[PDB]
């Protein structure tokens, strides 16, 4: 079955190339969410049984 | 805090719409002709004031 | 007032100026002189980018200090005389009897 | 980075398409004048 784990912050990008410093900016895009659960795959060599 | 806060929001009201097809009053002449973009000036220096 | 300081600032506004989050990345030369207890970035002109002129205070910090300097000392040397005429000077250990 | 921005929701940093510069954006004046005049009765001598 699917094996879920926790999902780190890694993922963010920058919505646009605008310049800000300092100053915090808030973005509806479609990112990353935060600790979200992910599946995570499977890799075998052997396998036929 | 509260001073700043007010100027902040009614600086960035500069950008709001109003409903119109856009925020930029050179936008709006250079896409859209002047007299039919009389009403859409109109509406947005309604809502300014 | 410190007579030894160029300013005439009291102690206690200079503690009221240094308690605030303050920046030491650089040289503290002025970092404020009308800001209510911070330091920021350039003047009005640097956020004045649709005319929002701010209009200068017609008194000065340094005329209300010295407001506050000359209403303190005639409370200590004229007691509450000054304020109903004429100052009259008293020691200010007879001003608390 | 191409453009940049400012708490004024106005243009502030640009990138020079021919040479990697950055150039500022600062209004010189916008205007503003004030008229003072004393007493008309004594004289009309004004200032700007």
């Amino acid at each position: 079955p699917p094996a879920y784990t926790n999902s780190f912050t890694r993922g963010v990008y920058y919505p646009d190339k605008v310049f800000r410093s300092s100053v915090l900016h808030s973005t509806q895009d479609l990112f990353l969410p935060f600790f979200s659960n992910v599946t995570w795959f499977h890799a075998i060599h052997v396998s036929g049984t | 805090n509260q001073n700043a806060q007010a100027l902040n929001t009614l600086v960035k009201q500069l950008s709001s719409n109003f409903g119109a097809i856009s925020s930029v009053l050179n936008d709006i002449l250079s896409r859209l002709d002047p007299p039919e973009a009389e009403v859409q000036i109109d509406r947005l220096i309604t809502g300014r004031l | 007032p410190d007579p030894s300081k160029p300013s005439k600032r009291s102690f206690i506004e200079d503690l009221l100026f240094n308690k605030v989050t303050l920046a030491d990345a650089g040289f503290i030369m002025q970092y404020g002189d009308c800001l209510g207890d911070m330091a920021y970035r350039d003047l009005i002109c640097a956020q004045k980018f649709n005319g929002l002129t701010v209009l200068p205070p017609l008194l000065t910090d340094e005329m209300i200090a010295q407001y506050t300097s000359a209403l303190l000392a005639g409370t200590i040397t004229s007691g509450w005389t000054f304020g109903a005429g004429a100052a009259l000077q008293i020691p200010f250990a007879m001003q608390m009897a | 980075q191409q453009f940049g921005r400012d708490i004024a929701d106005t243009t502030d940093a640009v990138r020079d398409p021919q040479t990697l510069e950055i150039l500022d954006i600062t209004p010189c004046s916008f205007g503003g004048v004030s008229v003072i005049t004393p007493g008309t009765n004594t004289s009309n001598q004004v200032a700007v």
